[PDB]
C-alpha cells in the first residue's frame, strides 16, 4: 500500500511542475501515462486532450505499474507453486483497485 | 563415470531462411520472379468493448459509458492487391549434418558416449524417417500456418542450389500431402534421400521453397507478428505491427522451422489430433497443454539420460523423436 | 606525527601541515603497501584513536571484498533430484575427478560445484566424507589471496621466505587473522623476542628470515592454508 | 470529543519561522499542540462571532525545512541561530539555542455549530481564512500568499452528507486536494502494543524504551534491519502535572492573574505519518484536546481514527 | 640466481582488425569493393520451456502454466537479403616482430636471457613452422568462426599491402585446406615465409584478407555477440547483441586473432579434436577444459621456466608452442 501512496504523491508532485510540460515535443516521452503524469494541460488545450482524459479515465496505467510492481517480487519457484503467489497476486489486486480507483475520479 | 555434462548446448539442424511475401496471381507463378512483395500498411481500428466482464462492469449505465467510447487503435495489416488471389512466400532451407555432436560440451567422455549412441542410432536406423517427415513438413505449407486455412489451392515448389544454378526441383500440391497423413511418394522419398544425405554429412543441401496459396483477391495474409514497447498515445496506440526486413512483408525463420518441426507423432497421448512440434516437454502454445509430461517419462530428457547413462534405448519411434530434438538444436544441460 | 601500522596497513601523514579553517591540519595517508586507498586531511588535534576511526570505515570495506574476492569455491551435496542441498563444504581446491555433471536418480548422493556450469561426481558418503577430509578450505582462507604464491608453496627450491609486510598480514598488530605477536609466537613454540626478531624487519641486524616448516606451521595453526 | 458537522480546509499556509525544538527530547515538526492551540486561538478570536465553534485539526505538512547545518566529521546537526542585540554595555548577550523551521501546512478544522446554517460556507471560510492570515501556527509568521500566480480558498465541506457516495466523493475530492504531504496522528494503542511486545521481549521496560526502539534503527545479526510499520516519530503528547493547581493570583509573575497556573512535564508519545489517502474518513485526522485536568494530563490527540 | 621476472608483459604480434562484414553473391567477389553491409536488425521470438526442469517445474499444472506464459523477447540477427547469398568478411593483419623483447621486464638479467632463449631458438629453427602454421589459419577460413560449418564453399583471398598497393596476391580454398591438417602448398609457404619476415624483424608485413562464404540465399550469418546489460523489461528483453561498427555486423578483433592462433597440435592429449588455440594452459572454451594441464608439465610457464631458468630445452614442438605464447603475447609473471 506504501508503495502506491509514493506513486500518489509522486502525481502530486506533479502537481508542483509546469501546467504544459507533456505538451512538449520528443520521440518517446511515455504517452500513455501523460493523461495521468500532467492533469493541468486540460486547462491547457481546451478540446485538444481535456475532453480525452474525461473520456478515456485513464485507470490502466496503475496496471503498467503493477507490471513494474511485478518487477518487484521475487523470482521464486517455491512462492509459485504455493498458494504464497495467489496471495501476492490478491492483495496486489485489491490494492491496484484501490489505485484505479483513485485515478478514476481524477475530474473532479 | 558418466554423468550428464552442465552444459549440452546444440546448434540447430535444418536452418531456415526468412520466408519473403509477395503476392500475384494463380498460373503466373512460373514468372513469379519478379512479383510485388506484400507491404504492411496501416489501418485504423475503433472497437465496442467485447471482452468477458468481471461481474462488476455488468452494470447497465456503467457498460453505456463503456460502449459510448470506444477504444481507438492502428493496426498493421497485410494485404494482397485487389489484382491478387495468389501469395507467393519464398524460403532456403540449410541442412547441416553432425546431429550428435554439441556445439558446446563439459564432459568429454559424456560427448563421446554421446557421440556414440547418435553413432549406433545412424548405424542401425539411419536419417530417413526423420527426414522423409520433414519432406512432409516442406511438402505442406505449415509454415503458412494461418496463410493455408482457408486456401482453395495450395502449391508448394522446393528447388535444389548447387553451384547457384538448380539441380533438382520438386513441383508438389500442398492439398494432397496432408497435415496429419506421413504416406510415402516417390518425389518425397527423393527428397528424404537428400534431407537423409544432408543430416548424415554426406553433402551440402541447400533448398529453395516456394509456397503459393489461393487466399483471396485483396484478402488478408498472415505474416509473423513483432513485439510493441508501447510507447505512443492511446489512440493511435500501434496494438499491433507484422514483421518485414526491407518494404516487404515475411515471416520468421524460427516461425519455419517450428512449422518444419511438426513430426511428433509419438506423444503418449491420443494421436488423433496430428502431429506436434519437436520440443522437449512436446508443448504446444495453441493447446496450452504439454503431451510428453516427464511424469508418463516420454520428454525428451528423460528419454535421452536413459539412452545415454542407463543404455535403456526407448522405442524406436521415441529415438526418432529423441534425435529429432537433437536436429532442433538446444540448451540442454543444467539451466 | 608518526604512522599508524594496523597489519599490512600504514597510515603515514605528511611532513607538511595546513592550515584549513582556522586550526592546523595534515593531509594523512592510508597505504596496504604501496597502493594508496584514501588520502583525507585530517587536524592535527586528532589523537590516534580517531585517525584510526576516519580510516576504519574504508579497511572494513576493503576487508570485505578481501574476503568476497579471494573465498574458498563451495562444494554442495545434494541428493538425487540435485536441487535440495544436503551439505555444503568450503573447499581450498576441488576433486580432480570433477566434470561437467548433473544429478540423476542412478546414484543417491551427489557433488556439485557451486559455479553456474556445476562440476561434480557422483559420490557416496565415505568417499565425500574422504573428499572433504582432504580438500576443505581453513576459515581464514581469504588472507592466501592476499599473500604471494612464492611463500605459500610446499616445494623448496621455488619457495621465498615472506617480508615484514607478509608477516605483518597475519600475525600482528591489526593483521587478518586477529591474533597478536605473543599469541602467533606461543602457536610457533618461539619466544616473544624471537618472533618480534622475525617481525619487525629495517636492518638486517635482529631480523631473520622465517624459516620453511614454521612458516607453514604458522599457516596451518592460524587457519589460513593447508588446515583441513 | 464529538463528530465535526463540517470540515473547513485551511490552505497551504507558509509558516516562516517555526519552533522546530518541539520538545525537550524531540526536534523538527513542531508540536500538534501548537496547531490545536492555533485553532483554538482563531475559535476564540473569529469563531464566537460567526456562531460556530473551532475543534479538531488534521495536519498535512506539505513542506517542511529546518534551518540546521550538519558540521564537518559529525552525523549530528546544529541549529543556525539569529543575532540578537546587543547588551547596555555593548557586549554579546548569552545565547540561546533555538531553532527554526520553514513549513507549509494545511488544516483541516471540524466545525460544529448553528451558524454553519446561518451563513454560506464560504463566507466563515474565507473570514477564519482572512482572521488565520495575520497569526501564528508554532512562533512563526503565515505568509498571506501575495502576487503569486494562482491564490487558494478553502473548501468547507459539510459532513452531514445526504448520501454515503456523495460524502464518499467529497471526501476523496478533500484529500485529493490536501494531497502532497502526510496526516501526522497519534498512536498511543500501537505505542502500548509495541511497550507489551517489549515486556514479552525484555521485563520492567518502560514506555520510553518502548518509544526510543520504534524510532531507531534496529540491526538485527543473522545483517537486516528491523522494519517499522510508518513513519513512526517520537511526538510531545501533552503535558503531565508536577505541581497541584495553584490559585490564579497564587503564582509569582505568571502570565495573567485569573488563569490558574500548574507547572507540568512534556509527556511522549508515538505519532505516525501517513499519506492521507489510507483513513476512512478525514475527520480521523483531526486533533483533539483532552484535559482531564483533575489528573494533571493535557493531551492532545486523534480520538475517532481507528 | 636468475628468478622470473615478476612482470612479463608482452605486447601480441599479428595483431587483427575487426572483420567487417558485408552481402554480395557468388562469382561477382571480384568485384566486392561496393557490396552492401550485412545490418543487424531485430526481429522477435516466442519462445515455450525447452530447459531442463528442476524436478518442481515437472507437474503438469506448473508446466502448462510455465507454456501460457511463453518467454517473448526479441534478438538482434544478422541475416543476407534474398538475392546474396555470400558473406565477405575483410580484415587486415598487421605482423611486427620482436616477439622475443617483452614490453615490461622487472629483471634485466632475466630479460637478455629470455632474449638469448630466443635468439638460440631462431638460430636453431627461426619463425618458420609457427608461420606456417598461422599461415595455413589465414589460409582457411577459421575466423569465420559458424560461418563456415554450413558454407558450400569458401574462399579466401590475402594481399600484402606494401605502400598502400598490393604486392602479391593469393587466393585460396578454405574447404580444401582443413581445419586439421597443416600439409605442404608453395602459395602456403611464399605466405609463410612473408609472415616469418614479419616476426624476426625483417619487413613490415600488412595483409588484406577477404573471405566470401557459399552459405545461402537470405540465410543468417553470425557475428561476434555482445555483453547485454540486462536493465529493460522482460517483454523486450533484448537477450541477443550481435556487433557492429557503423550500421554493419563485424566479428570481434579478437576472436579473429584466436581463430589464427588455433595451431597448437602439440598438446599431450589425442589428436581427435584437431588443433586448439595457442593459450597459457592450452584453454578451449568449447569444450570446457584445459589442454596442457600443469599437473602433466606442458603448460607454457612449466616449458618457459625450464628453457630459461635452468636451460632445460624442452622439444622442438614445444619450443615452437612457447614462441607462439610469446608471438600470442600476456601478462605472464607473479601479479
Amino acid at each position: 500500500a506504501q508503495i502506491c501512496d509514493e506513486a500518489l504523491q509522486y502525481a502530486a508532485r506533479l502537481r508542483e511542475l509546469e501546467p504544459g510540460w507533456s505538451a512538449t515535443p520528443g520521440c518517446q516521452l511515455h504517452d500513455a501515462e501523460q493523461l495521468w503524469l500532467d492533469p493541468l494541460r486540460a486547462q491547457t488545450d481546451e478540446t485538444f486532450l481535456q475532453r480525452r482524459l474525461r473520456g478515456d479515465w485513464p485507470a490502466e496505467v496503475g496496471n503498467r505499474f503493477a507490471n513494474w510492481l511485478n518487477r518487484a517480487v521475487s523470482s521464486d519457484s517455491q512462492i509459485l507453486g504455493s498458494p504464497e503467489a495467489a496471495q501476492w497476486s490478491q492483495e496486489l489486486s485489491k490494492e491496484l483497485t484501490m489505485f484505479k480507483e483513485i485515478l478514476e475520479d481524477e475530474r473532479d | 563415470i558418466l554423468s550428464t555434462a552442465s552444459v549440452l548446448a546444440f546448434e540447430r539442424k535444418l536452418d531456415p531462411s526468412d520466408a519473403l511475401m509477395s503476392a500475384g496471381a494463380w498460373a503466373q507463378r512460373d514468372a513469379s520472379q519478379e512479383w510485388p512483395a506484400v507491404t504492411v500498411r496501416e489501418k485504423s481500428v475503433r472497437g465496442t468493448i467485447s471482452n468477458r466482464l468481471k461481474t462488476k462492469d455488468r452494470d447497465p449505465a456503467k457498460l453505456d459509458a463503456s460502449i459510448q467510447s470506444p477504444n481507438l487503435q492502428t493496426v498493421d495489416v497485410a494485404n494482397l492487391p485487389s489484382d491478387a488471389d495468389t501469395l507467393k512466400v519464398r524460403f532456403t532451407l540449410r541442412v547441416l549434418g553432425g546431429a550428435g555432436t554439441p556445439s558446446a560440451c563439459n564432459d568429454a567422455a559424456y560427448r563421446d558416449k554421446l557421440l556414440q549412441t547418435v553413432a549406433t542410432y545412424v548405424n542401425d536406423q539411419g536419417f530417413a524417417e526423420l527426414a522423409r517427415r520433414y519432406a512432409h513438413n516442406l511438402a505442406n505449407a505449415r509454415f503458412l500456418w494461418r496463410n493455408r486455412v482457408g486456401a482453395e489451392a495450395v502449391e508448394v515448389r522446393i528447388n535444389h542450389i548447387r553451384q547457384g544454378e538448380v539441380a533438382r526441383a520438386w513441383r508438389f500440391d500442398a492439398l494432397a500431402i496432408g497435415l496429419r497423413d506421413f504416406k510415402a511418394d516417390a518425389e518425397l522419398d527423393a527428397l528424404a534421400e537428400l534431407i537423409a544425405s544432408g543430416l548424415s554429412g554426406s553433402g551440402h543441401v541447400l533448398l529453395e521453397v516456394v509456397a503459393f496459396a489461393r487466399i483471396g483477391d485483396g484478402q488478408e495474409v498472415f505474416p509473423s507478428q513483432e513485439l510493441i514497447l508501447d510507447k505512443g498515445d492511446k489512440k493511435g496506440q500501434k496494438s499491433k505491427t507484422l514483421y518485414s526486413v526491407r518494404d516487404a512483408a515475411a515471416i520468421h525463420s524460427q516461425k519455419i522451422g517450428n512449422a518444419l518441426r511438426t513430426i511428433d507423432t509419438w506423444y503418449p497421448d491420443e494421436d488423433g489430433l496430428g502431429p506436434i512440434a519437436v520440443e522437449p516437454y512436446g508443448s504446444v502454445t495453441s493447446q496450452g497443454k504439454a503431451y510428453r509430461q516427464p511424469k508418463q517419462k516420454l520428454d525428451f530428457y528423460t528419454l535421452l539420460d536413459n539412452w545415454v547413462l542407463r543404455d535403456e534405448a526407448p522405442a524406436v519411434e521415441q529415438q526418432h523423436y529423441v534425435i529429432a530434438n537433437l536436429i532442433r538444436g538446444g540448451v540442454f544441460g543444467e539451466a | 606525527m608518526n604512522a599508524i601500522h594496523i597489519g599490512p596497513f600504514s597510515i603515514t601523514p605528511a611532513a607538511r601541515g595546513l592550515h584549513y579553517g582556522g586550526l592546523p591540519h595534515h593531509q594523512w595517508t592510508l597505504y596496504y603497501g604501496p597502493r594508496e586507498m584514501a588520502i583525507k586531511t585530517l587536524p592535527d588535534s586528532y589523537t590516534s584513536s580517531e585517525v584510526r576511526d576516519e580510516f576504519s570505515d574504508i579497511i572494513a570495506e576493503f576487508v570485505i571484498d578481501a574476503r568476497h574476492r579471494y573465498a574458498p569455491d563451495v562444494l554442495e551435496l545434494v541428493n538425487s533430484d540435485g536441487d535440495a542441498v544436503l551439505a555444503r563444504v568450503a573447499v581450498s581446491r576441488l576433486p580432480e575427478a570433477l566434470s561437467g555433471c548433473i544429478p540423476d536418480d542412478r546414484f543417491p548422493y551427489w557433488l556439485l560445484t557451486a559455479s553456474r556450469p556445476r562440476l561434480g561426481l557422483p559420490v557416496t558418503l565415505n568417499e565425500y566424507t574422504a573428499l572433504a577430509v582432504e580438500l576443505s578450505a581453513p576459515p581464514l582462507a581469504w588472507i592466501t589471496g592476499l599473500l604471494p604464491g612464492e611463500v605459500l608453496t610446499h616445494d623448496a627450491e621455488e619457495w621465498r621466505p615472506p617480508t615484514s609486510w607478509e608477516l605483518r598480514h597475519v600475525v600482528g598488530e591489526g593483521s587478518f587473522t586477529g591474533v597478536s605477536g605473543a599469541a602467533a609466537a606461543a602457536l610457533l613454540g618461539m619466544s616473544a623476542t624471537n618472533f618480534r626478531k622475525y617481525t619487525a624487519g629495517d636492518s638486517a641486524a635482529n631480523r631473520q628470515k622465517i624459516s620453511f616448516a614454521a612458516w607453514h606451521y604458522l599457516l596451518d595453526r592460524l587457519g589460513v592454508k593447508r588446515a583441513s | 470529543v464529538t463528530d465535526p458537522e463540517a470540515l473547513l480546509l485551511l490552505p497551504r499556509l507558509s509558516i516562516q519561522n517555526a519552533n522546530a525544538i518541539s520538545s525537550p527530547l524531540t526536534w523538527g515538526f513542531p508540536s500538534p499542540g501548537a496547531f490545536t492551540g492555533f485553532v483554538h486561538a482563531l475559535q476564540r478570536r473569529v469563531g464566537i462571532s460567526l456562531d460556530i465553534e473551532l475543534d479538531g485539526v488534521g495536519i498535512v505538512c506539505h513542506r517542511f525545512e529546518a534551518q540546521i547545518s550538519q558540521p564537518a566529521g559529525k552525523r549530528t546537526k546544529v541549529f543556525n541561530l539569529t543575532r540578537n542585540p546587543l547588551n547596555r554595555d555593548g557586549s554579546t548577550a548569552a545565547i540561546v539555542e533555538e531553532g527554526r523551521a520553514h513549513l507549509e501546512v494545511s488544516l483541516l478544522l471540524g466545525v460544529h455549530g448553528d451558524g454553519l446554517d446561518d451563513h454560506p460556507a464560504q463566507e466563515i471560510a474565507r473570514q477564519v481564512q482572512e482572521q488565520a492570515g495575520a497569526m501564528r501556527l508554532a512562533g512563526g509568521s503565515i505568509l498571506p500568499w501575495c502576487n503569486e500566480r494562482f491564490p487558494a480558498p478553502n473548501a468547507e465541506l459539510l459532513m452531514l452528507g445526504g448520501s454515503d457516495e456523495q460524502r464518499r466523493k467529497n471526501q476523496r475530492r478533500l484529500t485529493r486536494r490536501l494531497l502532497p504531504g502526510f496526516a501526522l496522528v497519534s498512536r498511543e494503542a500501537l505505542l502500548q502494543q509495541h511497550l507489551e511486545t517489549l515486556r514479552t521481549t525484555l521485563p520492567e521496560a518502560t514506555t520510553l524504551d518502548a518509544l526510543l526502539d520504534l524510532c531507531r534503527i534496529n540491526f538485527e545479526p543473522p545483517w537486516q534491519v528491523r522494519d517499522k510499520p510508518g513513519w513512526l516519530v517520537p511526538i510531545p503528547a501533552g503535558y503531565n502535572a508536577l505541581s497541584p493547581l495553584y490559585l490564579p493570583g497564587e503564582v509569582r509573575n505568571a502570565r495573567d492573574r485569573e488563569t490558574p497556573l500548574r507547572f507540568v512535564e512534556n509527556l511522549f508519545g508515538l505519532g505516525e505519518w501517513l499519506s492521507p489517502h489510507r483513513v476512512a474518513a478525514l475527520s480521523d485526522l483531526l486533533w483533539y484536546h483532552h484535559a482531564e485536568p483533575d489528573k494533571g494530563l493535557y493531551r492532545w490527540s486523534t480520538p475517532r481514527f481507528v
